[PDB]
Parts: structure tokens; C-alpha cells; sequence
């Protein structure tokens, strides 16, 4: 905005921004057991089994 | 020269129940023996006097 006092005119103005993305990362470990993975495939014997 | 016979054998199957051993025994199938740990036969002798 100009106005009628002594000052310097104003010349028209740009800005320029500039913005990047920052990556995250994420890791569970999880055990089981190998008895556990074997008899998922052991078959069927008995009712109790 | 040439071949005049090519003869085998045919292995003789006996098992436990056919023969007559089994009169001295009682025979129960059992799924899981693997499982056991103990058996017990429990006797309670009352005496008459």
C-alpha cells in the first residue's frame, strides 16, 4: 500500500518455499516356536490331539 | 543258453492275534501311549477271617 509521505515506492515482492518429506521406519520381531510351526502340519491322531 | 525259471519268495504274515499266544493276554489298542507317563491297576483285598 502506498501513501504520500517521504518513503521509498515498494516494487512487488515473491516468495519462494520450499518443503521435503521425511521417512520413518517401523520393525516388531516376533517369535514362535518351531514346535509350534511343525504340528500346525502333523497330522491328525487322535481326539486329544 | 537260456533262463528256465526266476522264482521268489512270499514272506509268511503272522501276526499277534492269529496266533494262540493271545489267550495269555488282553489286548487293548491305545491311540496315544506316547502320552502316558504312569499306569495304575489298584487292588483293595478284604479278609475274612
Amino acid at each position: 500500500i502506498a501513501h504520500g509521505d517521504g518513503r521509498r515506492p515498494n516494487k512487488q515482492r515473491q516468495y519462494i518455499v520450499m518443503k521435503a518429506c521425511n521417512k520413518h521406519h517401523i520393525g516388531a520381531e516376533i517369535e514362535l516356536a518351531a514346535a509350534d510351526i511343525e504340528l500346525l502340519f502333523a497330522e491328525k491322531e487322535t481326539p486329544l490331539d | 543258453e537260456a533262463l528256465l525259471g526266476v522264482y521268489t519268495n512270499v514272506v509268511e504274515f503272522v501276526k499277534f492275534l492269529e496266533t494262540a499266544l493271545a489267550a495269555a493276554c488282553v489286548n487293548t489298542e491305545f491311540k496315544d501311549l506316547r502320552r502316558m507317563i504312569d499306569g495304575k491297576i489298584q487292588f483293595k483285598i478284604s479278609m475274612p477271617t
